[PDB]
């Protein structure tokens, strides 16, 4: 019953960010956890999940160009980022799926030339 | 102070403009329509089939692993009998295909036999369900689909009266028939009786035996009626509480206990009854989804722009929508965490990785029983556990809309007090 998100920052287009997700073991351990974004003037968006196999599935915005992973000993969610786009800035959080009611601080990613 | 408050939460300033909007309540609304057809409409993706079939299997799969070891014997009133053989067919039994109820002399009931009268309750439903698992669980939405489901069993020895005509309804042992029904649908049932002497051409056995058919017609096979059925069959178990003997073969998974009576499953048969009530009340959210279909646009009227504060009187049917639908898919995930081994701990994951996830036949289709069934689940516990997470994995989108569409209803539901 926690979330926290890091190693968001400022990059160029074109760039590259790894973020990450410490989680309780009690969210994390034999769920499916996603990862999710809120951009300007949106509401937050799906964008990536992983169930506890390891099977990964992406929405159309981010498909080819993200990567999700989860490391099962350490509760520990992952997002590998490439080819970042404009498009891409937002606050990004995670969670499990269906959601825990209460959200971690997120991390701000702002890609910009 | 209301900008005071959006420069702190943006989102809110997102939603109450969404909400003034009648075009992005319309999408909110369409986005109901469609998690509502993935949820009730869909097999292999929707989260809310996964559970109730996870429901089902599971507890399907815990009379497989322990029925072969399960006493039962007696005659038809409960009470001990002296030398009654009675054998169901399409069981789970030790090497076998039938279960034999042959203990005699002790009184049925706790911690002994369990009486044959209680075996026919647990027969009957385990012989739906498993029909049922054979055919394919139609989608949630559907109520009207039946099955027909066929099961014999056979009385021999000196005194055994569980197929005597005063019991079975029937006319003769020996050629006999009854029809009679039951019940918001006709279910028909066919009881049809024959005797078969030791000295017939045929009879491999050494003995004489009544045999009786039983042909139910009109059996539904929906969620609801299902999820009824599993519960007798686990309520008859951990009810009659019977006396077990395992036989644990060397090397493979062991059970401990070895002896005891079913009851004493305290861990597994509350899972099990937990993951069937969370699925009726899972299966329930369909009627409330039903009752408020989100598909008649919405928008201003006499030609006047929308107005949030008084055009707003569907939102009380699109929160209950919405909330059914999440309500659905918490419920669905609490039944996949109940079972999952990922979190079980002692006996009771064992009982799971060891038994009740496991198959011992020669992927063989569901609902088969065969002589290599016995303290195995053979239904599908651990591919359905792994279907149920890939579907909601699959729910990502539906799942962030449901929400906003939840959101929209609430702030028009408060703007309209
Ligand atoms: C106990 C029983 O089943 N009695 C049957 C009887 O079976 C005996 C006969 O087949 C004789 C024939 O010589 O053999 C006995 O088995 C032998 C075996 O052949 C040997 O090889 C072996 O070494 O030893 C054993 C014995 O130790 C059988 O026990 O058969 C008759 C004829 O089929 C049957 O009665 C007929 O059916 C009944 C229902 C009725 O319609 C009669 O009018 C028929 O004649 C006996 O059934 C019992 O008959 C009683 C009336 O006399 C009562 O009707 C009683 O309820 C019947 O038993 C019930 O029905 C049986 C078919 C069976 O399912 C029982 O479990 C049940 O209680």
């Amino acid at each position: 019953v926690q979330l926290q998100e890091s190693g968001g920052g400022l990059v160029q287009p074109g760039g590259s960010l790894r973020l990450s997700c410490a989680a309780s073991g009690s969210i994390f351990s034999g769920n499916v956890m996603g990862w999710y974004r809120q951009a300007p003037g949106k509401l937050r968006e799906w964008v990536a999940a992983i169930t506890p196999q390891g099977v990964p599935n992406y929405a159309d915005s981010v498909k080819g160009r993200f990567t999700i992973s989860r490391d099962n000993a350490k509760n520990m969610l992952y997002l590998q980022m490439s080819s970042l786009k404009p498009e891409d800035t937002a606050l990004y959080y995670c969670n499990r799926l269906p959601n825990y009611r209460s959200w971690g601080q997120g991390t701000q990613v702002t890609v910009s030339s | 102070n209301l900008s005071k408050l959006l420069t702190r939460y943006s989102t809110l300033n997102t939603l109450i403009k969404l909400s003034a909007d009648p075009s992005a309540i319309n999408a909110a609304r369409e986005n109901l329509g469609a998690s509502a057809k993935n949820l009730i409409g869909d097999t292999k993706n929707s989260p809310a089939y996964q559970a109730v079939l996870l429901a089902i299997n599971a507890a399907v799969g815990f009379w497989n692993v322990l029925g072969y070891a399960t006493q039962c014997g007696g005659n038809a009133n409960g009470q001990e009998s002296t030398s009654s053989t009675t054998i169901f067919n399409n069981e789970p039994g030790y090497r076998s295909t039938s279960i034999t109820c042959s203990l005699n002399r002790y009184k049925p009931g706790y911690y002994g036999p369990m009486s044959i009268e209680n075996f026919k309750k647990l027969n009957e439903a385990y012989q739906i369900l498993q029909t049922a698992l054979n055919k394919g669980l139609p989608a949630l939405k559907e109520n009207n689909g039946t099955v027909s489901v066929t099961y014999t069993y056979t009385c021999s020895g000196e005194g055994n009266d569980n197929c005597l005509p005063k019991v079975t309804g029937v006319d003769n042992q020996n050629g006999g028939t009854k029809t009679k029904t039951q019940t918001g649908k006709t279910v028909t049932t066919t009881i049809s009786s024959k005797v078969v002497d030791s000295q017939a051409k045929g009879n491999t056995t050494r003995v004489s035996y009544t045999e009786i058919t039983n042909k139910l017609d009109g059996v539904p096979d929906s969620a609801q009626a299902l999820l009824a059925q599993a519960s007798t069959l686990i309520n008859t178990i951990n009810t009659a509480c019977p006396y077990f003997s395992v036989t644990n073969k060397s090397g493979g998974p062991q059970m401990e206990p070895t002896r005891g009576k079913l009851c004493g499953f305290t861990e597994e048969i509350s899972a099990i009854q937990k993951m069937i009530t969370d699925a009726q009340e899972l299966v329930n959210q369909t009627s409330v989804i039903n009752e408020h279909e989100q598909s008649t646009p919405v928008g201003g009227n006499n030609g006047k722009p929308f107005n949030p504060f008084t055009d707003a009187s569907f939102a009380q049917g699109m929160l209950a929508n919405a909330s059914a639908q999440a309500k659905m898919l918490n419920l669905a995930h609490q039944v996949g965490q109940t079972i999952n081994p990922d979190n079980l701990t002692g006996t009771f994951k064992n009982f799971v990785t060891g038994f009740l996830a496991t198959c011992n036949n020669k992927g063989s289709p569901p609902g088969t029983v065969t002589t290599q069934t016995f303290a195995s689940g053979c239904a599908y516990v651990e591919q359905t556990i792994t279907n149920l997470n890939n579907s909601i994995a699959h729910f990502g989108t539906q799942e962030q809309q449901i929400q906003q569409a939840e959101n929209i209803a609430d702030t028009l539901v408060n703007f309209g007090s």
